[PDB]
């Protein structure tokens, strides 16, 4: 039963919450080997940790880079919380630390790639296909709004695939832990809730809007809001006016004109039901919500791999050598990092 | 199509958030 589930991993979020890990390893147990990513104020590598021989991705952010674009509380955000959270498709936090000049937060490496580039590469995904990345999506939300998280960054370069096919849900950087509503203009244009676009202070539905985005884009190919600056975006997300390819099932077009619902007394995920309405649509029967939780669903799609440090499934990045210098950086600031 | 319309815009590659 969902709700004993549910109120167990409440009570594990809590602890961990409220007394948060700190400085579990330090920069030089790992060899630095490859990017794997980049970002806004650093960059995600492949890195070989030396007393185990284990693989993970170690996300370097610049905490310099984190203050100039105004990012500090949201990263305290994004390491309080997933050092804390725990369920099947949200990637593992194995170690964080900082330093003079950096934040570190080293996971489990996904080694399938982003949904991102198979989603591009292949082109469109068949509705089966979307339907088995969205019911993790859906999971995942449950538990996350159940904590009282709103994650606020879905979009397929967030999710990553990994061996067996299962999607793991990344970057918290946007994610925050409130109650009631929430006002910061942040998140990817293409995926914002139009209550978001309007300034007007929002809540966990926008996750519920931007699943549908999500859905879209995975079974069309591409999204169903896009231009090619982001205030002609912005006008098409606040018309609410959708339009679907020929080949979306009568099902499918059903359940996205429910989430992309810019009346929020009518969004699907944010009625009377919850979730629930999204488990119990037409378009989800065929789906086994314990059994994907569970992981024994068979995937579509496998990912190759050949070895524990394959990075065949990501894009090369230009690399950059990692400077830590002599001075602390924004010691106070990043204190309970 | 649409599909086209896609393709030859700017934003088909990674796309990068906003926030303050
Ligand atoms: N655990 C991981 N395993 C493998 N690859 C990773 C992992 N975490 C992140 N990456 C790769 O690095 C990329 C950037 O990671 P992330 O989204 O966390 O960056 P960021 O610093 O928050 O930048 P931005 O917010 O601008 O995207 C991911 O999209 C993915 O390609
Ligand atoms: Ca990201
Ligand atoms: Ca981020």
């Amino acid at each position: 039963s969902v709700k004993e589930f549910l109120a167990k991993a409440k009570e594990d979020f809590l602890k961990k919450w409220e007394t948060p890990s700190q400085n579990t390893a330090q920069l030089d147990q790992f060899d630095r080997i490859k990017t794997l990513g980049t970002g806004s104020f650093g960059r995600v590598m492949l890195v070989k940790h030396k007393e185990s021989g284990n693989h993970y991705a170690m996300k370097i952010l610049d905490k310099q880079k984190v203050v100039k674009l105004k990012q500090i509380e949201h990263t305290l955000n994004e390491k309080r919380i997933l050092q804390a959270v725990n369920f099947p498709f949200l990637v593992k936090l194995e170690f964080s630390f900082k330093d003079n000049s950096n934040l570190y937060m080293v996971m489990e490496y996904v080694a399938g790639g982003e949904m991102f580039s198979h989603l591009r590469r292949i082109g469109r995904f068949s509705e089966p296909h979307a339907r088995f990345y969205a019911a993790q999506i859906v999971l995942t939300f449950e538990y996350l709004h159940s904590l009282d998280l709103i994650y606020r960054d879905l979009k397929p370069e967030n999710l990553l695939i990994d061996q067996q096919g299962y999607i793991q849900v990344t970057d918290f950087g946007f994610a925050k832990r409130v109650k009631g509503r929430t006002w910061t203009l942040c998140g990817t244009p293409e995926y914002l809730a139009p209550e978001i676009i309007l300034s007007k202070g929002y809540n966990k539905a926008v996750d519920w809007w931007a699943l549908g985005v999500l859905i879209y884009e995975m079974a069309a190919g591409y999204p169903p809001f896009f231009a090619d600056q982001p205030i002609q975006i912005y006008e098409k997300i606040v018309s609410g006016k959708v339009r679907f390819p020929s080949h979306f099932s009568s099902d499918l077009k059903d359940l996205l004109r429910n989430l992309l619902q810019v009346d929020l007394t009518k969004r699907f995920g944010n009625l009377k039901n919850g979730v629930n309405d999204i488990k119990n649509h037409k378009w989800f029967a065929t789906t086994d919500w314990i059994a994907i939780y569970q992981r024994k669903v068979e995937a579509p799609f496998i990912p190759k791999f050949k070895g524990p440090g394959d990075t065949s499934n990501f894009d090369d990045y230009e690399e950059e050598e990692i400077r830590v210098s002599i001075n602390e950086k924004c010691g106070k600031e990043f204190t309970e990092f | 199509t649409t599909y086209a319309d896609f393709i030859a815009s700017g934003r088909t590659g990674r796309r990068a958030c906003i926030h303050d």
